[PDB]
DNA sequence: TAACAGCTCTAACAGGAATA
RNA sequence: AUUCCUGUUAGAGCUGUUAAC
């Protein structure tokens, strides 16, 4: 009776990179080939903007040649590979701003922080940008610094800074790569080369890497909520994100507020249908009209039953559903035997009921080692001494544990914004839950929908 | 009315109940409503007098 | 035989507003519900610093002063509405300059006026401006001021002052809304308080209006030139300019020279190859790469059989060319019958041949007037009792005058700089020929795309 | 509608760095 | 907020099971 059901490790998921090359490996494949979107020019150059104090320009110039030059990982050498320097790397070169493509915040705006209101704060940033909306045409991405004596406005009770600026400056149509004194400090400085540098291409362009293996034919969704914490109540504001791989070369990552008030997370049968309704149609204008044949929903909460009918419902007979939550908490865990001294290979999928399985989004991960080449590495060994597993449980589908397992490994390597190698959980979800905070801050964006690299 | 009190009615008495669904109830059915009809219309006809592509 | 093709008249365009409030009269919209730019805050406050011989300080003041109240229009009444006053009417407030900001003319260019020394006395005034330089974040829009004393060196023979003068700050990135006698000349306040409000929000960062529901997937080119009298020989300047729509909410106009000699104003293959594959690159920067569906181009004189093949081989299949080109002198013109008491309706657009039309961009509109509500506007009646009607002459697109008149009709209400309700000529057309002007007289901008605010 | 039980989530903080 | 998710402190949201009203 302790004898479960035989599991099947699913082996890590290949990107896709320049000239259509696969490594399973995000940065040791940016260093040994380069960006799958620089096939095609959609960054011609990265050309950079500051948005500081002028106390702390420095920083920024400062750190901006430090992403020039190459840098050496300190920490975690384990996983990360030594920077190649950006124009190498990534084959594009990078452009330091003139004079006149660096701008200086107002010094209303340390009056404001010292009053800590962050919303005049967040206005105000916002407002320092004209001089750089005049040559919006000039720059692609604009690193807007905050130093350390706005940290009482930068995260309290009912507001957050990032949010509302990212919230504010979206419909502007300019990417932001919001710097902290995290860039100074942090000694992996390496680091920083291979996170920011990766988040300045993606939104200076797009598509750092891209998933293989990716059927053209399904839609992955991933709903998710926030709170925002009403006087009288609470009001639940979820949204939804959604993945697919279109005909085009440009794989396509987008999320939109479906929503007016919530007081659950568990959206109505009308509120589904009318968001599922967006999402394909979203795919049929990326498809020139051809129906999905798969689709994905994942939740991080329990479809009621008026959500299994809206899906049901939206969709034809001709698209299968795979009614899919995910469970972050739970009490199981695994120890992988041969006892091994690494924990459980990652992506092994348990099936427990026939309803509900335990995926192992971490563990140890095999052929992306640097130093001591076979051995594996574990992702959290610094946070955690054993991979937590997450729960997928079914909540419709005809038939293939495989089949959503995988999926779902795929989607928690494709997070750019992400440094590391893997997400615990898909990127569907994950972004769904940035927007949602994005509009709890910020509810008057309901209107619109957003590619990734505006929020990432 | 309130809607409560209409339910309780015709839960009361379903037996003897005539159904008069309009174009609205279709609209969910997926099918295009009167409004989609017509702005399909409209582009179809909008698209062939002044040459332009329909799927563009 | 006396039977002409059926014409059909194209709506009034309608302008975006603050809160997406769409009107046919700019100014009554901004009165009645703010600029376009208000619901993002772009602008904020808007600051301001002068430049003017110091004998002449205190009218700056003044006109400032008087834009801080209301002003009730005495000419034009039957279009012009009642002006409120920039912090009611904008929702913005108008910053006194502090005395730091507020600079004085330097007293040699008062001599300099004298010698009849134009290139002299606009880098004097430069020089004027460049205690200015340092506190570029202070002060958004600066008011350059040249007395009656130096109308002198305002217009003479090779030489433009306000062009040079213009030419010479824009790549120092700050712009200025020069102000002469003209002004402080005029007997009508509102039109000239409506002028330089709208002009001054304009020139800060903000948008005072934008077309409403134009599509973000067309752009409108827009090539013109100007004349050199060279010694010996002509010298055409050909310059291009672009009013896309990016995907963000705001939308973007800016222009650039086309280039090394030309004495006639056709381009060839290389050089209309090479302006439109750096207009398709700009256009590319902005949509995150996405082809422009269709491209439209008004041209001031005929395409040549080169370069219509140029225009072609710059783009890809996708893309829709439809060459026009715009004709202001015509033989023709247009009497309204139903003998209306008002001239032909705006927008009227007669097809006459293949590939011929005639648009009557100035007419009469339809519940534009204030004063005898429900009647027709004529703009133009000071000027002329009729509207003259240009002509379209098609050369490339494939069908549809609807689309080309419509666009250029709607093209001919987004001119800030303009205070009336509409032009002859798309917004194109008349900043290709600003630029035009100001590449002539200055031969070192070449090689910078500048945008509409620094110029208009 | 008022408690009570479990299952699971986010909301604020804090926090150190890949088998030693 | 270059990142990651490990914990702490709380509250909700669902299910229920009773007592009702
Ligand atoms: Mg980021
Ligand atoms: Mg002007």
């Amino acid at each position: 009776l302790s004898q479960l059901a035989a599991h099947s490790t699913i082996p890590e998921p290949l990107l896709l990179f320049k000239d259509n090359r696969t490594d399973t490996h995000p940065l040791r494949g940016l260093s040994q080939y380069g960006p799958y979107s620089a096939c095609f020019n959609l960054p011609g150059q990265v050309r950079l903007a500051y948005l500081a104090p002028t106390e702390h320009m420095r920083k920024l110039d400062a750190i901006v040649r430090e992403l020039q030059n190459p840098a050496t990982p300190k920490e975690a050498t384990n996983y990360y590979v030594e920077y190649g320097g950006f124009e190498k790397v990534f084959k594009v070169p990078l452009v330091m701003p003139q004079e006149h493509l660096r701008c200086l915040a107002l010094d209303e705006c340390h009056g404001v922080a010292a009053n800590g209101n962050g919303l005049a704060l967040a206005d105000k940033i916002v407002q320092s940008m004209s001089g750089l909306f005049r040559q919006k045409h000039a720059f692609d991405v604009l690193l807007v610094y905050l130093p350390a004596s706005w940290k009482k406005c930068f995260e309290y009770d009912g507001f957050d800074l990032h949010d509302r600026i990212k919230a504010k400056v979206a419909p502007l149509n300019l990417p932001i790569q919001i710097i902290n004194d995290t860039a100074l400090t942090r000694q992996c400085r390496a680091n920083v080369m291979w996170g920011v540098s990766v988040a300045l291409y993606a939104k200076a362009g797009g598509i750092p890497w891209k998933l293989a293996d990716w059927d053209k034919d399904e839609a992955y969704i991933g709903l998710s909520y926030a709170i925002k914490k009403n006087a009288e109540g609470q009001e639940y504001t979820t949204c939804c994100s959604q993945v697919f791989d279109p005909d085009g070369t440009g794989f396509e990552f987008v999320a939109y507020d479906t929503r007016d008030r919530k007081g659950n997370p568990y959206l109505s049968y009308q509120e589904m249908q009318s968001v599922l309704s967006k999402s394909l149609h979203l795919y049929q204008s990326s498809h020139n009209g051809r129906m999905p044949r798969k689709i994905f929903i994942h939740k991080t909460t329990h479809f009621t039953e008026d959500e299994i009918q809206g899906a049901f419902d939206s969709f034809s007979s001709s698209t299968e559903i795979e009614l899919v939550q995910i469970i972050q908490s739970t009490n199981w865990y695994g120890l992988k035997v041969d006892p091994a001294s690494y924990p459980v290979d990652r992506g092994l999928y348990q099936p427990l009921t026939e309803s509900e399985c335990l995926l192992w989004t971490q563990g140890s991960v095999m052929g992306v080692n640097q130093q001591n080449p076979g051995q594996p590495v574990f992702k959290e060994a610094a946070l955690t001494p054993l991979p937590n597993p997450i729960m997928l449980r079914r909540f419709s589908g005809n038939g293939g544990w495989h089949a959503t397992c995988s999926s779902i490994l795929a989607l928690t390597k494709v997070d750019w914004n992400n440094n590391t190698l893997y997400k615990k959980l898909p990127v569907t979800l994950v972004y769904s839950q940035v927007f949602a905070d994005v509009v709890k801050q910020t509810p008057e964006i309901v209107n619109e929908i957003y590619d990734y690299r505006f929020f990432m | 009315l309130t809607d409560n009190e209409f339910y309780q009615h015709y839960l009361q008495n379903s037996q003897h109940m005539m159904w008069f669904l309009g174009a609205g109830t279709s609209r969910s059915a997926g099918l295009p409503t009167a409004s989609d009809i017509i702005w399909d219309l409209k582009h179809r006809y909008y698209c062939l007098h002044e040459n332009q592509d329909y799927q563009k």
